[PDB]
């Protein structure tokens, strides 16, 4: 059974299941079922905006901060319509409109993208905003043993 | 040691106010001193003081001491590198053996609960087996571990008596 | 004979109890259909200085 | 007057009775416990709220309660 | 006229969106919660003649059932959507 | 019944004997259950063979040094050193990604050897008595002699060093020399370079 280290409420039907429930968040079944569809959507938006990040990053140069700056309202309208009617569906069946592996490696990307967008948001942060997130990892390219993390002294102390 | 200045506290080495105050004191000591002559012993007693004070103030010179304006030495406690020695390595100091004191006593009230009359052992210490437990005491954070891992360290809630609220 | 036997230490159910949810031994249960039959003796006295008192069958635990 | 319960706790031990001052309580058959006897509290108008009998009663908890209500001249012990 | 224009279509489009998308939600709501109840009863229903509920909040031909109060809440939340974004916008104009 | 730190008395019953270093030493009776005392017995084995290379590994560049042949620094200023391949703090981060993998799987093996390679498949680890995997660890591998003896000695050789170990980090805290310039001082005046000397100069 794949497992998130060999020799360790969960079962073998949820997709992508690696046995990772140290917080055993997922241990009630109520909470699973919500945790389970959370995650999905997460790990959606979390493919579509790191797409969109090393899009919008590299274009023109710049960052993803850079090109972000009544203007709510198209986006809200539509985004409201849109997960009003995800929700109103029924459980198991209110995510495809309209195969198993292909779910599997599906949602395992999406945890790849996940921790990435993440990384995005935390580097962003610690950085003074100057190079993106494609651009810091130019650098780590560049020279690696001597612009790592370690070498920032926002993400550590003692610089 | 050169230590940086932090929350606006300059080092007390390099402080003005803390030459100042040392400087104040040995002249306070200087006066006590003009009275007695130099071969009685109070004058001796006063030199002392002096060479006292001057190597206290020089000791917390080179101690790395950030002073503030009043000119007294200031401690950094949020957990500071260069400010360590001022709370953390005496608080796990104090924790170690606040937690060995702690220890024996658990250790020693665990093993005259055993007792036939625990009591009478409360108030007549059995010395040799109060000491044998006070130096396996030495381990505390250990076997403070283990009875966490095991459970022992806590009694259940049933066996404690409560209130009936 | 009802209840616990002489000798065996009971966990006490009784709320108000001084030695609630605590463990004393019983000395002796009264089979002459008392309302409490049950006596139980306690090491640690309480604010009284008693260490006994009497017991139902159901404020009794063993 | 204050009011004076006695609760089936009470083994009979006459403890209560003897240690008030006032007269208040008394023992009466009672089948309940061993010793055959019960307190009870007959003439209450009298009792001060000393509260002797809850300090020589050695049940646990009290079978003998005193809970101060209206004072009166006899519950206040006044002499005038 | 540019506050005119973006006012009233933002009110109105408060508006539709209360009778079409949120309007299954909040109905749904108001069904699971129950009305507020004392000691187990309704606050008419336990006395309170002054909580009798009104008679105008269930006349409607609408075929969502987009009462009065459904017309004000929503014209209200229009309304504040719409001045925000006239106030925000000023701000980032002049200031 | 086996060889016992102090002769006169008995063993403590705790203690069974068969365990590679077992003399009945345990006077503050930290042992008690056998759980426990098999995490002790890891902790020791890890210990001695990370202080036998630690001391090892704090004399070589004295030893090299103080002979003439490599001018390399005191392992105390030795993290000070500088000229290490990054930042002490960049290759500190590497160590320790490099080390959280390699004692998570011994934590596992402590928790179940069975439990615990991947990069090469056909790679496994024969099975062996906790601590002690042998196998691709051993790439000598001779241990078709005596083995009871041969752990014995690593224990008690590990004992030594860590007793060594803690004795020249109180050396360095109390002089501020090398351990074995430390050594070579002792020998040239035995009965005027020895701890009476010893003022604590620096933490
Ligand atoms: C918000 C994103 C999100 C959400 C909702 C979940 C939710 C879930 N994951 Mg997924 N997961 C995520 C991110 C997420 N994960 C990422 C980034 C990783 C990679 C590090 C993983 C790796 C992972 C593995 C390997 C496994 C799960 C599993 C699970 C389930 C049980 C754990 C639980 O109840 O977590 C609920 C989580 C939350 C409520 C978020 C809390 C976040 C805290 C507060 C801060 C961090 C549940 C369906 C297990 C499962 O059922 O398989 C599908 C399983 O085996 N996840
Ligand atoms: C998709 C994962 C991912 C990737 C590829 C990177 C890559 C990078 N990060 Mg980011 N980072 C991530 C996740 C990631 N990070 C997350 C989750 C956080 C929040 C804890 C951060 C917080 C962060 C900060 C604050 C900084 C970086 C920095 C950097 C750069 C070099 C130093 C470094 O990697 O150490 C940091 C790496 C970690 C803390 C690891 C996080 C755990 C990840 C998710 C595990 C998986 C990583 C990877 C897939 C494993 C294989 C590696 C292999 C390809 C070599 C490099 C471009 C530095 C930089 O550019 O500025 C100098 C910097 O200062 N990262
Ligand atoms: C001159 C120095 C000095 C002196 C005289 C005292 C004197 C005292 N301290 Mg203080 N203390 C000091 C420095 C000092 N402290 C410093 C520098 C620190 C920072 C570490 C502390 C932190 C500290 C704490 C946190 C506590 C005390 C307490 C006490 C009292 C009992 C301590 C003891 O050993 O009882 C004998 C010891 C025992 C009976 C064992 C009890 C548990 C001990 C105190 C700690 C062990 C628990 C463990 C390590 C987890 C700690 C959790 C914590 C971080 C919250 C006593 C009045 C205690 C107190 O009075 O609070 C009510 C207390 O709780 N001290
Ligand atoms: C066996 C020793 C022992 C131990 C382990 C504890 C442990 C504890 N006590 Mg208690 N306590 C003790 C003795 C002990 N106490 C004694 C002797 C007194 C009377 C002065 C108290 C009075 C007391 C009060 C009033 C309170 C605590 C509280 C606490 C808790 C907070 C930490 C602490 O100790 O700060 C408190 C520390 C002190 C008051 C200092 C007194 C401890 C002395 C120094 C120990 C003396 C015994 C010594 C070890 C010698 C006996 C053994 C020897 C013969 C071998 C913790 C559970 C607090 C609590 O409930 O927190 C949740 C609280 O409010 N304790
Ligand atoms: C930290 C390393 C370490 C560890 C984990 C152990 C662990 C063990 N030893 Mg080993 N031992 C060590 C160091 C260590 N020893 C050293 C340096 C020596 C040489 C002086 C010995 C000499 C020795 C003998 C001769 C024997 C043992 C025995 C034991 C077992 C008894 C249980 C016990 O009380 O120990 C648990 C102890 C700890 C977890 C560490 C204690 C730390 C102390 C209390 C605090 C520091 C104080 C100190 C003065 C500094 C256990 C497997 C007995 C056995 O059965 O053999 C296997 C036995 O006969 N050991
Ligand atoms: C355990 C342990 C640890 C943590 C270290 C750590 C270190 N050793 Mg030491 N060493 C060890 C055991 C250990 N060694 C053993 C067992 C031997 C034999 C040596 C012999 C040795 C030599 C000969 C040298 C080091 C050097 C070094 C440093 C650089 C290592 C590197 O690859 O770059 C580093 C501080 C080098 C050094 O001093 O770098 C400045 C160096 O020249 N080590
Ligand atoms: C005094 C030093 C000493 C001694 C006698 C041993 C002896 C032993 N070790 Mg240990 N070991 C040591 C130091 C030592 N080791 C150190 C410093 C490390 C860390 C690098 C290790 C890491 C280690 C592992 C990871 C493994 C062993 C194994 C073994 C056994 C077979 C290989 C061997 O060295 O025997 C040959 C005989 C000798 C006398 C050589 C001594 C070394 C000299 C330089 C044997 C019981 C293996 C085992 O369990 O075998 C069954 C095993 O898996 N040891
Ligand atoms: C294998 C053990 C071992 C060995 C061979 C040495 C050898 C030496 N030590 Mg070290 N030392 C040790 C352990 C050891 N030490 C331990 C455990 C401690 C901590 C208590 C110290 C603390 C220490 C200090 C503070 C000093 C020395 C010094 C010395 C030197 C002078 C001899 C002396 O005064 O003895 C001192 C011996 C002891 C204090 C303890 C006895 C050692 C063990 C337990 C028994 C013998 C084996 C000599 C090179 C001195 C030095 O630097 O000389 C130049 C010095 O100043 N030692
Ligand atoms: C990583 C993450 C969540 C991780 C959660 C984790 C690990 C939880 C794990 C656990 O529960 C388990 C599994 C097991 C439990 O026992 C314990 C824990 C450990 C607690 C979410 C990412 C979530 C990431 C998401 C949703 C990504 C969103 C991306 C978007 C919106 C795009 C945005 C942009 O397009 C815009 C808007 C504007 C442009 O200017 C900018 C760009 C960036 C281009
Ligand atoms: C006839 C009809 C129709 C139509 C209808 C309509 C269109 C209606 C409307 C209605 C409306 C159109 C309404 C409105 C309302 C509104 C309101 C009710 C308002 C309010 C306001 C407010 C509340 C305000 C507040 C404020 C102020 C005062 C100032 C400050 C700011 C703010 C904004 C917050 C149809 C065809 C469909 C169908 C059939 C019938
Ligand atoms: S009340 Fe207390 S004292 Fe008075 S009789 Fe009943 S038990 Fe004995
Ligand atoms: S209170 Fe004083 S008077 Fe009233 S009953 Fe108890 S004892 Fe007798």
């Amino acid at each position: 059974r794949p497992m998130w280290f060999p020799g360790a409420h969960l079962r073998g039907d949820l997709p992508c299941d690696y046995g990772f429930d140290p917080l055993n968040l997922g241990e009630k079944p109520d909470n699973l079922a919500r945790y389970r569809e959370a995650e999905l959507m997460h790990a959606r938006w979390a493919m579509m905006g790191v797409a969109g990040a090393v899009g919008v990053e590299i274009a023109g140069q710049g960052d993803w901060a850079s090109a972000q700056p009544a203007v709510i309202g198209v986006n809200g309208v539509l985004v409201a319509f849109a997960e009003s009617q995800r929700q109103a569906a029924t459980g198991e069946a209110r995510l495809y409109p309209g195969f198993e592996t292909l779910k599997r490696k599906e949602l395992a990307n999406g945890r790849v993208a996940m921790m990435a967008f993440f990384g995005i948001m935390a580097q962003h942060q610690a950085d003074p905003s100057g190079p993106g997130p494609v651009k810091q990892l130019a650098n780590h390219l560049a020279d690696p043993w001597h612009v790592n993390v370690c070498t920032n002294p926002s993400a550590i102390p003692w610089l | 040691r050169d230590v940086q200045p932090y929350a606006g506290l300059t080092p007390c080495k390099t402080s003005k106010a803390f030459a100042k105050r040392e400087k104040t004191e040995l002249k306070a000591l200087e006066k006590r001193l003009k009275k007695y002559d130099p071969e009685s012993a109070p004058a001796l007693a006063l030199q002392a003081t002096m060479e006292k004070t001057k190597t206290r103030f020089a000791n917390y010179g080179e101690s790395g001491l950030l002073c503030g304006k009043d000119g007294l030495p200031h401690l950094i406690v949020d957990g500071n590198l260069e400010h360590l020695g001022e709370f953390a390595i005496p608080g796990l100091g104090f924790l170690y053996v606040a937690g060995w004191i702690g220890y024996a006593g658990r250790s020693y009230i665990q093993e005259n609960k055993t007792a036939s009359k625990p009591t009478e052992g409360e108030i007549i210490i059995d010395v040799p087996k109060a000491l044998g437990l006070m130096f396996q005491a030495g381990a505390w954070p250990l076997l403070a571990g283990l009875e966490l891992k095991n459970g022992t360290l806590t009694a259940p809630e049933s066996e404690i008596t409560v209130s009936p609220r | 004979q009802v209840g616990p036997p002489r000798g065996t230490m009971v966990k006490i159910l009784r709320p108000e109890s001084y030695w609630f949810n605590d463990y004393g031994k019983v000395i002796s249960v009264d089979q002459t259909g008392v309302r409490y039959p049950v006596v139980v003796r306690f090491e640690k006295v309480n604010y009284a200085g008693v260490s006994t008192n009497n017991y139902a069958l159901d404020e009794v635990e063993y | 007057s204050h009011a004076v319960k006695i609760y089936d706790t009470c083994i009979g031990c006459t403890q209560c009775v003897r240690a008030c001052p006032t007269d208040v309580l008394e023992m009466v058959p009672w089948d309940g416990c061993k010793a055959g006897q019960i307190a009870s509290a007959p003439r209450t108008e009298d009792c001060v709220g000393c509260k002797r009998c809850e300090a020589a009663c050695p049940t646990d908890f009290l079978s003998v309660r005193v809970y101060l209500g209206s004072e009166t001249t006899r519950s206040m012990g006044l002499a005038y | 006229d540019d506050v005119n224009v973006v006012m009233s279509a933002s009110n109105a489009l408060a508006l539709y969106l209360g009778r079409f998308v949120f309007l299954p939600y909040q109905r749904a709501q108001v069904e699971r919660v129950g009305m507020p109840t004392q000691n187990g009863q309704t606050h008419f229903a336990a006395g309170d003649t002054r909580a009798e509920e009104a008679s105008f909040i269930t006349s409607t031909n609408d075929p969502a059932g987009f009462n009065l109060v459904d017309v004000f809440a929503w014209g209200s939340i229009g309304h504040a959507i719409g001045f925000l974004a006239l106030a925000s916008q000023s701000a980032q104009q002049m200031l | 019944t086996q060889p016992m730190w102090f002769p006169g008395m008995d063993a403590p019953q705790h203690l069974k004997g068969e365990l590679p270093g077992d003399y009945g030493f345990d006077p503050l009776n930290l042992g008690k259950e056998p759980k426990d005392l098999e995490w002790y017995v890891q902790a020791e084995l890890q210990h001695g063979r990370w202080a036998m290379l630690g001391v090892a590994g704090a004399a070589a560049p004295e030893i090299l040094t103080k002979m003439g042949i490599s001018d390399l620094p005191n392992w105390h200023d030795a993290p000070n050193y500088q000229g290490y391949f990054t930042d002490a703090t960049t290759l500190f981060w590497v160590q320790m990604l490099m080390m959280n993998w390699a004692e998570v799987r011994r934590w596992q093996d402590m928790r179940k050897p069975g439990s615990v390679d991947p990069a090469f498949s056909g790679n496994k680890l024969p099975s062996g008595i906790v601590g002690y995997p042998g196998g691709i660890f051993d790439p000598l591998g001779y241990a078709k002699g005596d083995l009871n003896k041969l752990k014995a000695k690593e224990i008690a050789n590990g004992r030594l060093a860590m007793v060594a170990f803690a004795g020249i980090m109180v050396q360095y805290d109390h002089t501020g020399v090398g351990p074995v310039a430390n050594l070579v001082a002792h020998m040239s005046d035995p009965a005027h370079n020895n701890v009476f000397q010893a003022k604590f100069i620096g933490f």
